């Protein structure tokens, strides 16, 4: 490049690598300068004149980009200037502008507004690279603040509801729509009407992968603590659904959206993992092979395949016996009441264990 | 995609770092030094490190290069794998002689990186920081320079880990390489007591008012978590099992009791 | 005080030369009989602080064969130019196995013995042993063998000194027992490390379970052991 | 002859009179007699004596190389012989085919980047025969040889790996490991790479043999397909039943042996049940086979050494399942309740900002007696360097001392 | 390794290709005795090996995986728990044979046993020849 070490005259120096361009640059710099050295008005020829016809001006940028910060009104500078990389459509050079400032340096993150800038320009800009490393540093940035002032958290949540179907992996799809629904549902939004319509959508997603389980987390936290259960989202159907554990009450309760696509193959995903829950749950925990059969309804060597990929999804886990003894532990899966008892149960169990063991070993230390 | 973005480094190479500034060669204030390792796409690996003779002083810095290429192959030989990956410094980051440290390494001709080590009485301060210079000019004057930071975590031997837990612990108090697995239970009743008392606060704010909703079918799948693994399952015939094996464990003890003073019974005979 | 033997005095080892050796490990060679290198200290309060450590690398792969003096040579000139000067008070092993003895390694540290009165010969047992208390032994060697020294030979040399009765059953020096006064930038780590870096501390605990429910442990280092003592027990 | 011609090509390469490698004079010779060895190996011949005079030819053959710079065609020779070389170590010595395989994949690979080669239906065939042949290792069932020390083999199977220049020979776990990081799995067959992922991904044991069968009677045809391929769909097979049986047994706690016959369709059922019986008897699983009323049961936990590991531990991916083993209740016990407080406890967050406190408590006063400290080690370190290198000049003036004092008292 | 159709094919096969079996009348009396020994000692070897993970033992499964009659079976299993004095309950008339003798903790404890012994015994040879 040429170097920075140049007695600064920074302003000055960047403006003589404006005129290194196109002749337009040149004009407004020299007759720029015998106008004002400025700040502002020096600057905008960077964001108006274009980065000729391919991205080479990444190093003259990195000069440019810390120079607009300080001076002045640093977010209004930096939310310009961005369009132009979505536009040229190449994103390495581009994503090299971005990655230079990122967060938590030069001016800040914000209070979130730079920092919301750099993360919007980076996936209109650029895919999954830039954004899992994103994600990660805003998760843990989250937990040591999040705005008072609405609007900058609802540029946030759009930011990642935009993301999370643009991560062309499922269980990163999964990972940043859970992220959104922890948002969502935590605060932000409420704004009910915002709420039905990702509301809705959680009803979608839970349907979408099967790996969702059925209603066991929005039942985990905050959201079926904070999304009414029949009023206009239809939400405790699908709780009913799931628990009258049958094609008919699917049938019964169903919607054209769902089944169109449609939802035929996932009930009987549905059906396995909710069933061989509930029989061992309930029995209790070591169901026969001939009670199996009569309840998924199929024949014993398919309770047998159904048990293996039960197993896979750690729903069950330990060794399967012959005809007793079928399927055993883990139990994963929600409970609501029947897991709270039982944690109540566990703590009386783990203070008689905890320290009596502890006196134990107190004599023998 | 851009190349290095995070750096891997271990309390080995901190440590390093340390033992140079302290034992002590007037290192009291601008240290120097040099790190190596190896790389892989968007990670460094920041395996060891060591210093040079140096200076830095306004406006002066001073590399002693050709000691850096005798302890390069001295490092080769004990190392076959570790490579020069940059520059380490003790605090404040970014003074302007960094211009003349990375002309330094410019002779030499690989891609450098720049690790400020801080020392604030401040907990908010991170220790270790890491940048990779960007603009970088070279053909007008120099080598001046701006600032890319990069992130550094920890990841390199698991023992390195473990004895760096321990290490941790004589940090606290010593904690001594004779009682480990006593110690490691009373750590372990420790945090057993944390959780009685944990899941008390955790239960007793649902019944105050309204609480533990964060604390819901997460414990519960935290506990559950705990209760498959030990004790698995629950049966007459498993801990019929468990009580037979420590009959054979006391027995295996039992006989190496017998071997000990068998080989006691043997060293009495040949030392009279 | 922390005097022994003759003038020796108890050791005191930094964590800073724990960490130097763990990266220089017990692998790129696992079952091969390397003693790593030589420790480096100096005679302070009470006790004898071991500051540093490095290694001496031969031609290892499952042989071994010995290597040039310059290594030591430009290593030592190296080390004093960045601090202090090359006073060698011990070496160190690891490697391979639990603790065992090859039989030149003591007439080794008989000869380095009867050079420096003052040293310990480290030799350092964590997972190979089972990790698995005293796991850091340093030992010093007997002054009647000492002052015998040279030989011990077949059974002229032998007959006279032993039947003048040396010990060698002997002082292991006590380690850790107080603060260094350079914990305090280890210390001012730990609250970040912990902190929003919690990920690291509990994936390190957790490799724990992954290696104890996969290894054999109990029953590997038996067999090992039992190998071991029928080995040394019917060649005596 | 061969061994006597081999005495004498060394001595005249130890001559060097008026000849070096510059003139290739060594590759004529070294051509005829791996020409006249390898034939001889394949036609008929003691097994021992013609590997011991091959592997030292090919020692001094991979020096010459190496310092005459590697050179194209003696390479793509020797990697024509490495092919014949890995026939009959899979007959004799399956490290050994492990390493040769690897070492022939890797030299072929240099050999298509430096001379170009189009031979796309032929590289498939040899890429399919790699993969599928190359895991293949069994176990060591020769009792005498332990006893005797499997040590001294081992020894010369590290040092004859060295010699072939591929370091010690490789593992089951790892040699599957970076043969599917290498790129050529990219190249590999369709019928082949979804064999691949029915048996190492999609390992659903119930449907297996539904997979496989198909594939493994194709590649059991002979007119174009490698006859190297065709005598390696046996040992495929059985090693296929192996991992089988070990995921069965983390999974199955007891069984019925009737229907363990109906899962696994095979050739004959007497060597079926043989099969699993030999894998019983050797111990390659846990496993009670027989009972009055013909049930099997690999039991839990029973004996969670050894011998349900495989030796030393399984064959496959990770749905072995949670049997107890040393230490393991105590670090589950710590771990689980452990990873509950840290990740979102309250009480431990308050822990520890009143720790942090503590930590710059003695920081904020640390930093004054490393002030102090920089004084008093400056004025030790400059006295320690005298003091101690005064008393190091002593312990060596003594040892003149003590001769010259006992040159003056005789 | 113990497969009893190897061993005799390894042995067979190789005597007649090498001109060995041709030169004597009694070559097939001679073969059958031989294959006769090769079942009884196969047999004997997947006893001593399995014994080590085997709670209970059916002699039909043997009888014709071995591919021997009944007397022959009862025969061979009788005379080794009677003559190395083994602990194992032998069933003639319901055709079973029960042990659990396992382990593989009791190996290496007899082995040390047996190590141990060999330090008692040499401790007193050292006495005998001191007197």
């Amino acid at each position: 490049f040429i170097d920075i070490s140049e007695e600064d005259q920074a302003a000055e120096l960047r403006a003589y690598l404006k005129s290194k361009g196109a002749e337009i640059s040149e004009e407004n710099s020299e007759g720029g300068l015998h106008v004002d050295l400025a700040q502002i008005i020096e600057a905008c020829d960077v964001c108006l004149k274009e980065d000729d016809k391919d991205v080479e001006s990444v190093m003259n940028s990195v000069v440019s980009l810390l120079l607009i910060l300080e001076p002045d009104k640093q977010e209004a500078l930096i939310e310009s200037l961005c369009e132009k990389l979505v536009k040229f459509r190449e994103g390495e050079r581009p994503s090299l502008r971005l990655q230079l400032l990122s967060n938590l340096f030069h001016g800040m993150d914000k209070n979130t507004p730079v920092r919301y800038t750099v993360y919007c320009s980076l996936i209109k800009v650029a895919a999954s690279c830039g954004a899992i490393q994103y994600i990660p540093t805003e998760l843990d940035q989250v937990r040591k603040w999040i705005s008072d002032w609405n609007l900058t958290t609802e540029k946030k949540h759009t930011l990642l509801r935009l993301l999370y179907e643009a991560l062309v992996d499922c269980k990163k799809s999964d990972a940043a729509s859970k992220v959104m629904v922890e948002l969502l549902g935590s605060y932000t939004e409420d704004n009910a009407s915002q709420a039905r319509v990702d509301a809705h959508r959680c009803i979608v997603r839970a349907l979408k992968d099967p790996n969702a389980f059925l209603f066991d987390h929005l039942l985990t936290l905050k959201p079926v603590k904070f999304l009414e259960g029949e009023l206009i989202h239809d939400l405790l159907t699908i709780f009913v659904s799931a628990k009258l554990a049958s094609y008919v009450k699917f049938y019964q309760n169903n919607k054209d959206f769902i089944d169109s696509l449609g939802l035929l193959h996932e009930q009987n995903m549905a059906k396995m993992r909710l069933l061989t829950f509930m029989g061992m749950a309930v029995e209790n925990k070591e169901i026969s092979f001939d009670t199996m059969q009569q309840e998924l309804q199929i024949g014993a060597d398919d309770v047998e395949a159904f048990v293996i990929d039960a197993v896979r999804t750690k729903m069950v886990y330990c060794k399967i016996d012959q005809t007793q003894r079928k399927v055993v532990v883990s139990h994963s899966t929600h409970r609501t009441f029947g897991k709270q008892q039982w944690q109540q149960l566990y703590d009386t169990l783990n203070a008689w264990k905890q320290n009596l063991n502890k006196v134990k070993n107190s004599l023998l230390s | 995609f851009p190349g290095g973005r995070v750096v891997r480094l271990h309390p080995v190479i901190l440590a390093s770092i340390v033992d140079s500034y302290e034992r002590r060669n007037e290192g009291a204030a601008r240290v120097i030094g040099t790190l190596l390792g190896t790389v892989d796409k968007h990670s460094v690996e920041v395996t060891n490190c060591f210093s040079v003779p140096h200076n830095e002083s306004e406006d002066e810095v001073a590399v002693d290069m050709e000691f850096a290429k005798n302890m390069y192959e001295l490092h080769k030989k004990v190392s076959p794998n570790e490579l020069i990956l940059g520059w380490y410094a003790t605090g404040h980051d970014i003074t302007e002689h960094s211009v003349l440290i990375h002309e330094y390494y410019s002779r030499e001709a690989p891609n450098p990186i720049h690790l400020t080590v801080d020392t604030s009485l401040q907990n908010g301060r991170m220790s270790i920081k890491a940048y990779v210079s960007t603009s970088m000019g070279v053909p007008g004057r120099t080598m001046g320079v701006m600032f890319t930071p990069l992130t550094v975590k920890y990841a390199y031997y698991d023992t390195e880990r473990i004895g760096v837990d321990l290490i941790m612990k004589t940090c606290f108090s010593p904690n001594r390489v004779i009682g480990l697995s006593s110690d490691l239970q009373q750590v372990g009743g420790a945090s057993a007591r944390i959780q009685d008392a944990l899941s008390t606060v955790l239960q007793y704010a649902e019944d105050v008012l309204s609480g533990k909703v964060s604390a819901d079918n997460t414990v519960g799948r935290f506990l559950m978590s705990l209760v498959n693994q030990v004790p698995k399952i629950v049966p007459d015939d498993f801990e019929t099992m468990l009580n037979s094996n420590i009959n054979d464990l006391l027995m295996v003890t039992y006989l190496a009791n017998l071997t000990q003073s068998q080989i006691a019974l043997n060293e009495k005979l040949v030392n009279l | 005080g922390g005097s022994g033997d003759s003038a020796v005095k108890q050791v005191q080892i930094d964590g800073l030369v724990v960490l130097k050796i763990i990266k220089h490990y017990q692998e790129e060679g696992q079952g091969t009989e390397v003693v790593q290198g030589v420790l480096l200290g100096l005679v302070v309060e009470d006790r004898l602080e071991i500051t540093n450590c490095f290694p001496f690398p031969q031609h290892t792969e499952d042989d071994a064969d010995f290597d040039e003096v310059q290594y030591q040579m430009e290593m030592m000139r190296s080390l004093r130019h960045v601090n202090i000067d090359h006073l060698h008070v011990g070496w160190y092993q690891s490697t391979y196995y639990g603790s065992f003895v090859t039989r030149a390694l003591l007439d080794s540290q008989f000869s380095y013995q009867h050079a420096i009165e003052e040293s310990v010969v480290l030799i350092y047992d964590p997972i190979k042993t089972a990790q698995g208390s005293l796991s850091l032994k340093a030992y010093r060697l007997t002054p009647k063998l000492m002052e015998v020294c040279k030989e011990k030979d077949f059974s002229p040399e032998a007959l006279k000194k032993a039947n003048i009765t040396f010990e060698h059953m002997f002082e292991e020096v006590p380690i850790v027992i107080k603060n260094s006064h350079l914990i305090n930038v280890l210390m001012w780590e730990l609250e970040k490390k912990s902190a929003v870096a919690d990920k690291h501390e509990l994936l390190s605990l957790a490799s724990s379970n992954h290696l104890g429910k996969n290894l054999q442990l109990l029953m590997d280092r038996v067999d090992e052991m039992s190998q071991d003592i029928v080995k040394y027990n019917t060649y005596m | 002859k061969l061994c006597d011609n081999l005495r004498m090509h060394l001595s005249q390469i130890q001559r060097h009179h008026n000849q070096s490698t510059a003139i290739n004079l060594n590759n004529p010779e070294s051509q005829s007699m791996h020409l006249e060895t390898r034939l001889v190996q394949l036609d008929s011949a003691i097994s021992m004596e013609l590997w011991q005079e091959a592997f030292k030819a090919v020692e001094d053959i991979h020096g010459l190389f190496s310092l005459s710079k590697k050179p194209p065609k003696p390479q793509l020779m020797a990697n024509y012989y490495n092919k014949v070389s890995t026939v009959f170590w899979k007959s004799g010595n399956a490290l050994f085919h492990a390493s040769t395989l690897h070492r022939l994949y890797h030299l072929s690979r240099e050999m298509r980047k430096n001379l170009t080669q189009d031979e796309m239906q032929r590289m498939s065939t040899r890429v399919l025969l790699a993969t599928l042949s190359i895991p293949i290792t069994p176990e060591r069932t020769d009792i005498a040889r332990l006893l005797d020390m499997d040590g001294i083999i081992v020894e010369k199977q590290r040092r004859l790996a060295t010699l072939l220049g591929l370091q010690a020979p490789p593992t089951r776990i790892g040699l599957i490991n970076d043969m599917v990081r290498f790129n050529v799995l990219q190249y590999v067959v369709p019928e082949v790479k979804d064999l691949y992922n029915w048996l190492e991904v999609e390992f659903n044991p119930l449907k297996l043999c539904e997979r496989v069968t198909k594939v493994l009677n194709w590649v059991r045809e002979q007119p174009e397909k490698e006859p190297e391929l065709q005598q390696y769909v046996p040992q495929l097979q059985s090693n296929t039943i192996l991992r089988l049986l070990q995921q069965v047994a983390q999974i199955y706690q007891s069984i019925e042996f009737s229907r363990l016959t109906s899962l696994v369709p095979f050739v004959d059922a007497f060597q079926l049940e043989r099969a699993i019986v030999d894998a019983a008897r050797h111990c390659d699983l846990q496993v009670r086979i027989d009972h009055t009323s013909r049930t099997l049961s690999f039991g839990s936990d029973l004996n969670y050494a050894t011998r349900e590991d495989a030796p030393i531990g399984p064959h496959l991916q990770s749905m072995p399942s949670e049997q107890i083993r040393n230490q393991l209740t105590a670090m589950s016990s710590v771990l689980a309740k452990a990873l509950e407080v840290i990740k979102p406890a309250h009480i431990l967050q308050e822990k520890e900002e009143q720790h942090q406190l503590a930590v710059t408590a003695y920081l904020k006063n640390s930093r004054k007696e490393h002030q102090r400290i920089l004084a008093r080690r400056q004025t030790i370190e400059e006295r320690k360097e005298r003091l101690e290198s005064l008393n190091i000049q002593r312990e060596k003036e003594e040892l003149e001392q003590r001769e010259a004092e006992l040159q003056k008292v005789r | 390794m113990g497969d009893w159709k190897t061993c005799h094919s390894f042995i067979i096969n190789e005597k007649m290709n090498g001109k060995v079996w041709d030169l004597f009348p009694e070559a097939d009396k001679v073969r059958t005795m031989l294959v006769r020994k090769i079942q009884e000692e196969s047999l004997r070897t997947y006893l001593f090996t399995y014994s080590s993970v085997y709670d209970s033992i059916s002699m039909e499964t043997l009888s014709d995986m071995f591919e021997l009659d009944l007397p022959t079976v009862h025969s061979i299993i009788s005379k080794m728990i009677i003559n190395e004095e083994l602990m194992a309950s032998l069933d003639q008339p319901t055709q079973t044979v029960v042990m659990h003798r396992t382990e593989p903790t009791a190996q290496q404890n007899l082995a040390l046993q047996l190590a141990e012994k060999l330090g008692s015994l040499v401790e007193n040879n050292e006495r005998v020849f001191d007197h």
